[PDB]
RNA sequence: ACUCUGGUUUCUCUUCAGAUCGCAUAAAUCUUUCGCCUUUUACUAAAGAUUUCCGUGGAGAGGAACAACUCUGAGUCUUCCAAUUUUUUGAGGCCUUGCUUUGGCAAGGCUA
């Protein structure tokens, strides 16, 4: 859209975007890119398609890293969550007396 | 104003305007030369070492500083 | 100063964006090393699928948890470069194509 | 510049003021300047003959002004 | 650039124990209540030793600052992060 | 850093207050700031908050608030004095309320932290609440302002709407609760504080005007404040400020001179830090390096709003002026505190906090160090100075003036201040002062009075932590190898140690149960437990609640009871209590204390109950704030009543005991009034002792409650769930399930989010914060609270009713179920027997 | 409002890598349990130990770029205060004693 992505209508296909606009990236080793907050809201806008409108990670509650966790030690596993193997077998200690 | 940064920390004798002596270390000034003296011993007229401690001194009363002694350790 | 510019609303919704698109600036990263979905399985299962779909799901989740709890730190390295001495022999030869 | 001495804490008390020349003087303070001028209600004199002034509402120049007494309690 | 560090001392001295001495010889030992810019203190539970030697008791104290000679304050404020 | 310890000589330049509010209101983050701006080599990370003051691996891990940490600093103030301040950061989870106590029984004031989003909540309310018991003096900060503008975008007159709606919220519940009207709160009195701990923001009217004062001159910034909040507006043709709005369309003037720049401070770097940033920060004075412009928003954010307000003088001269130093709010201190009261010489000691009077310490607070072996008290010195490596005699919570036995003579080696994670050591502490104390760790359990020895032989101890909450939630704790039960036996002194209102009780059947208020605190107690007290393996039985025994009908006929020697005979009759009585004795409202005239006027006249039967009134229940009461009724015209006074008191440790524990449920009879329809006193003293008696009073007590239909009591949580609007309905059913009764659902005002209040059974409130928060998928959150006992469904004397096993019992059956099971985790007999 | 401040890019090299080297993620070897089991070679899946590989940061060294002044900052950098509160004055003159270092000092009373 020429008025909506006009900041990054110039460059948003280009093979390395802005290579050699020495304002936003470092050099030709592409790397340390420094942008502006119109474009990026821009490339925000475009992408909104690919990136989970998540505010927070209270969604994350029992379904993060800590729980996968938590749930391969115990040997059980979160509905949604993964199934892993015992992390120690303990077969004749899983069901006590 | 740096004629009296050069001072700070120098044992300094402070003549007054009743013509007391104020024996201190010049730790700070001010626009007003307002003093702060620690440990500043008064001297009268014969003379002697009235202890006082942290003296500020209002700059209306001060007449003259001068160097006693080089900066403590 | 208005009390708000064009550039208000976006920079606040740029606020609460995920990760690559909260930054002003930031480093270059490969293509390689960009997972675009990283996020889609990360989520629970949408409703209303089949079976196939979420145990694709927590077989995703599974992978994941994997390498991230054996993930060790990168050993100590004295930075010695292919193809940084193969232009250094008199074998190999630079070009663009 | 000139911040007023702060005496809210000293209005409608009984207080004795020294004065400048050795002076002395008892009254009720109403008010001040940014100068601690102040002007006095139910002014008793107070001299150091001995026999006590009254006059009433005065008004006295901060530069004379040595200290303030609160008599009554703040 | 605008306020000068003895003010500061002054304006730490609040609270603590301090003895005023005045330009008519009256030296005021007490507990500084509050401090101004200018160095009017109002102090309280004042000891005071006039020029005869003799001592009063004077429960709150309101100094015009013009008239002081000097403070003695704590040498506690020899620490105080004004004089650093 | 000496003129730190010098500043505790001075009593009027420190001050100990608390920071108390909700959960995640930002006192941690505030705490951080000072530390920050105190502190020049302390600076958070960019993403990650500072975390500081947080020093347990729970804290961090689970992000929740777990132990109050102390923190001792320097802060200049507005003027420029450099003033002392303690904080206890608290944990503002309500399952943590006791922590919050320990350091609220040591604290002069009270700042309490308010989401300005969130709103008040419920451990809001509750800590007002029980701040206004101790009669503390109350400072309210809304922090997270910033979540008005970045998060809501409510336009500066919806802000300032919000922010008074908050403020007279506030106001009413304090004005609910304290009838002292000098609790009013008002940003313009110096009550009101506002603050995003976040960005580094904090200001209040006064701090703002000596903003804006500094900025031009000449400006006096306190009376500027005075007229800096409310329906006041701003003229500019006058330059004058009114009532009323020179114009139309004019903005009040807290928006107009506070609301309106911090809008356009903050939109101008989330916005347009390249493009409009420069002018406006130069405009400010603000001047920021080309590297420093290049951060991201939140760390370039609060480096501007760092620059700009500079020192957090608001938060200090907020507390200097409406906190009392410990040298003048001593007095309520010991007024309230004290067991003795002001009145004796050690209180008016104690009141004037005199360095150079008796040594008096009162510790309330335990804190584990790296091995765990070894406590460290902490304390507020009330009196005269602690030296290092000093003997000092230490009481206990039981020590009277009488028994001895309590106290403790012990070496104090060397002592700090703590100022969170480091502490500085020091050779003594003055009086008003926060101290850890080491080497008094063995004789000191929870509260404790520390004295010295050889001198004030008639000192009291101080009254016992008094908590808000009635732990209810009791799991069974035990030892997976046997031979190690020595060890997790030790660990269990740690934690009953570490935790103030940890209740570590041995039943008969040798069950080591363990009280703890909800599912987070016994959480964090047996991870304490496992990982760093014992070290070794544990295991836990499936979570219950307590529950209490009462009656709901009058006893049939008058049971008797006959000492061993059938000389003395008691014969009782059972009855339930009013109600709110029970409440009334369990809030203090009325006092074993008070003479007879006064609560015999109170029965007679609030409780319509007869004259002579309110003077008959003799104890009450299980302590001397039991819900139960025990009434004579012995008439004068066939009993004589100075002979029954002298086994009276024996009758009273009688009753108590059998109050304490129940016939049914083995403990805890609640809201059962007895009276004593018949009193047979042997003649000669030795027929009728307390051995004798008391036994004899247990057994009549059980008599009459048993033959009266009893009931079982469950706990009733009161659980309030902020939650999105399209969540409500899920939550409907998901209390529905666990058959809980809604009460309320209010939207919050100012806010997009409702609150639910429903009233949950406590046995039935296991994982039903994960449930819920898990249901809607982390958008209802929740909160429990112990709220009252209700009567369960079902009759415990049934016994035509089967239990089966591993099933869920239908209503009818739960209060059979309820006390047989129990009886099996004590074991008990298997049916209470009515003959004994 | 000034003199000196001296660039950044890029190609390499040499060491150190603490930190999510990496907001990403492999393989192999070895050792334990395993699942298959029938011989190697592939393997099943968890733990543990190394290793290689695709990468990374910093430091130092050596080039080119290529210009170049400057950026920037050390600072004096520069364009106004006599009316109570400090720095544009209540200042100066007389009397008694203790000692006079016979110059006079100290205290008090004064007078203006």
């Amino acid at each position: 859209d020429p008025e909506e992505d006009a900041p990054v209508l110039d460059w948003f296909y280009d093979h390395q975007p802005l290579r050699d606009s020495r304002k936003y990236v470092n050099g030709s080793t592409y790397q340390r890119w420094q942008f502006t907050l119109p474009m990026m809201s821009t490339l925000y806008r475009l992408a909104n398609q690919l990136l989970t409108d998540l505010v927070d990670d209270n969604y994350f509650y029992l379904f993060d890293l800590k729980a996968f966790f938590t749930s391969k030690a115990l040997n059980m596993a979160i509905p949604g969550g993964p199934k892993f193997e015992p992390l120690v077998r303990d077969i004749n200690l899983q069901d006590e007396d | 104003s740096s004629k009296m940064l050069q001072h700070i920390d120098y044992r300094m004798r402070c003549i007054l305007q009743d013509g007391r002596i104020f024996i201190g270390t010049f730790k700070a000034f001010d626009k007003h030369m307002n003093l702060i003296l620690c440990d500043c011993d008064e001297f009268r007229k014969r003379e002697e070492k009235r202890v006082l401690g942290l003296v500020l001194l209002r700059g209306e009363n001060l007449v003259s500083m001068t160097v006693e002694g080089p900066p403590p350790k | 100063t208005p009390l708000y510019t064009d550039n208000t609303a976006n920079g606040i919704a740029l606020l609460w964006a995920p990760r690559p698109f909260n930054l002003r600036s930031g480093r270059t990263r490969r293509a390689l090393d960009i997972p675009l979905v990283k996020n889609w399985y990360r989520e629970h299962c949408p409703a209303g699928q089949p079976v196939k779909v979420r145990v694709s799901y927590q077989k995703l989740l599974k992978y994941y948890v994997l390498n991230a709890l054996k993930h060790r730190p990168p050993k100590a390295q004295k930075k010695r470069y292919l193809f940084r001495s193969f232009k250094a022999t008199k074998f190999f030869q630079s070009t663009k194509l | 510049k000139a911040h007023p001495p702060e005496l809210k804490k000293f209005m409608d008390k009984k207080l004795s003021l020294k004065l400048n020349g050795g002076r002395h003087v008892q009254g009720i303070l109403r008010g001040f300047d940014p100068f601690m001028n102040l002007v006095i209600d139910e002014c008793v004199e107070m001299a150091t003959s001995g026999q006590q002034n009254n006059i009433g509402m005065v008004v006295i120049r901060g530069n004379s002004i040595i200290m303030l007494e609160a008599l009554e309690r703040v | 650039m605008s306020i000068g560090v003895p003010i500061k001392v002054l304006h730490e001295a609040e609270g603590h124990i301090v003895t005023c001495e005045t330009n008519t010889g009256e030296v005021y030992r007490g507990k500084l209540i509050e401090a101004e810019d200018n160095m009017n203190c109002q102090m309280s539970n004042i000891t005071v030793t006039y020029r005869d030697g003799r001592v009063a008791q004077l429960e709150q104290v309101y100094i015009r600052g013009s008239k002081i000679r000097f403070l003695i304050l704590p040498d506690m404020l020899k620490n105080a992060p004004m004089l650093k | 850093m000496d003129f730190l310890a010098d500043l505790m000589d001075n009593s009027e330049l420190i001050r100990n207050v608390t920071l108390c509010g909700h959960l995640h209101h930002g006192k941690t983050c505030f705490v951080d700031c000072l530390i920050e701006q105190t502190h020049p080599e302390i600076r958070k990370r960019y993403d990650q908050d500072l975390c500081y003051t947080d020093i347990l691996f729970t804290e961090q891990e689970r992000g929740v608030g777990i132990k109050s940490t102390p923190v001792t600093v320097v802060l200049p103030d507005t003027k420029g004095k450099s003033y002392l301040f303690n904080i206890m950061d608290t944990p503002g989870h309500v399952n943590f309320s006791d922590e919050v106590t320990a350091g609220l029984r040591i604290s002069d004031g009270v700042v309490l932290f308010i989401d300005a989003a969130e709103g008040v909540m419920l451990n809001t309310e509750r800590l007002i609440k029980h701040a206004v018991q101790e009669r503390l003096a109350v400072t309210v900060c809304i922090n997270k302002i910033d979540r008005l503008i970045l998060e809501l975008k409510l336009p500066p007159t919806d802000a300032y709407y919000k922010l008074r709606h908050i403020v007279d919220e506030v106001n009413g519940l304090i004005s609910m609760y304290s009838t002292d009207e000098n609790l009013i709160l008002s940003p313009l009195l110096g009550n009101v504080c506002f603050s995003s701990s976040q960005y580094s923001i904090c200001f209040t009217l006064g701090s703002f005007a000596k903003i804006y004062a500094d900025t031009f001159g000449d400006i006096n910034y306190q009376e500027f404040a005075k007229r800096l909040w409310g329906d006041i507006y701003f003229n500019p043709k006058t330059r004058k400020f009114t009532k009323k709005a020179p114009t139309s369309s004019s903005q009040r003037s807290f928006v107009e001179f506070i609301l309106e720049p911090l809008y356009k401070i903050l939109a101008q770097v989330v916005g347009d830090v390249d493009t409009s940033l420069p002018r406006t920060l130069d405009e400010l004075g603000i001047h920021l390096t080309k590297e420093e412009l290049k951060l991201n928003i939140r760390p370039l954010l609060r480096l501007v709003c760092k620059k700009f307000f500079g020192e957090f003088t608001g938060f200090v001269d907020m507390c200097v002026q409406h906190i009392p130093s410990p040298k003048v709010g001593a007095k309520p201190k010991i007024e309230h505190t004290y067991t003795g009261g002001v009145d004796s010489d050690l209180g008016e000691a104690m009141s004037d906090c005199d360095p150079d009077g008796p040594l008096m310490c009162h510790t309330t607070k335990m804190y584990s160090t790296d091995d765990g072996v070894q406590f460290h008290a902490f304390g507020r010195v009330l009196s005269g100075t602690i030296h290092a490596g000093q003997p000092v005699k230490v009481l206990g919570e039981n020590y009277t003036l009488e028994d001895e036995e309590d106290s403790q003579i012990c070496t104090v080696g060397r002592l700090w201040i703590s100022v969170a994670r480091y502490h500085i050591e020091v050779n003594r502490v003055p009086a008003g002062n926060w101290v850890l104390i080491e080497g008094v760790d063995q004789p000191i359990v929870k509260t404790a009075t520390i004295t010295e020895p050889r001198g004030n032989e008639e000192a009291q101890i101080f009254r016992p932590l008094k908590f808000n909450t009635t732990s209810v939630i009791k799991i069974a704790v035990e030892p997976v190898n046997p031979s190690e039960l020595p060890k997790m036996l030790d660990g269990l002194r740690k934690v009953n140690k570490s935790y103030p209102s940890l209740t570590t009780k041995v039943e008969e059947s040798g069950e080591h149960v363990i009280l703890g208020t909800g599912e987070l605190y016994l959480d964090c107690v047996m991870h304490d437990l496992r990982k760093m007290y014992s070290e070794i393996d544990i295991k836990v039985a499936d979570p219950v609640v307590t529950f209490c025994e009462t009656v709901v009908e009058t006893s049939s006929l008058k049971c008797f009871a006959e000492t061993p020697n059938k000389k003395n005979k008691i014969t009782m009759i059972a009855e339930p209590l009013e109600k709110g009585l029970a409440e009334d004795i369990e809030n203090e409202v009325v006092q074993i204390t008070w003479n007879r005239k006064k609560l015999g006027e109170f029965f007679q006249t609030k409780y319509d109950w007869d004259l002579l039967a309110a003077r008959s009134i003799w104890a009450f229940g299980p302590d001397a704030t039991g819900p139960n009461i025990l009434v004579d009724d012995t008439l004068p015209s066939e009993v004589d009543k100075a002979l029954l006074g002298s086994v009276k008191d024996s009758i009273v440790q009688g009753f108590q005991w059998g109050t304490r524990e129940g016939p049914l449920c083995d403990e805890l009879i609640r809201n059962v009034k007895f009276k004593i329809l018949d009193a047979v006193v042997a003649q000669e003293p030795l027929h009728r002792g307390g051995g004798q008696i008391i036994p004899t009073a247990r057994r009549v007590v059980y008599s009459a409650f048993l033959m009266a239909t009893p009931r079982l009591m469950e706990p009733y949580y009161f659980v309030e769930v902020q939650a999105p609007a399209d969540c409500v309905s899920a939550v409907y059913t998901v209390l529905a399930r666990r058959r809980g009764h809604v009460t309320q659902d209010a939207p919050i005002p100012g806010s997009p989010l409702y609150t639910i209040k429903a009233f949950i059974p406590a046995i039935d409130s296991f994982g039903f914060e994960t449930d819920l928060r898990t249901h809607t998928q982390g958008q209802a959150f929740s909160l429990s609270v112990f709220h009252h006992w209700q009567i369960v469904p079902g009759d415990p004397l049934d016994k035509s009713i089967v239990i089966r096993p591993l099933e869920p019992q239908p209503a009818p059956h739960l209060a059979r179920e309820f006390m047989i099971k129990t009886r099996r985790r004590k074991g008990l007999s298997e049916d209470v027997s009515i003959s004994k």
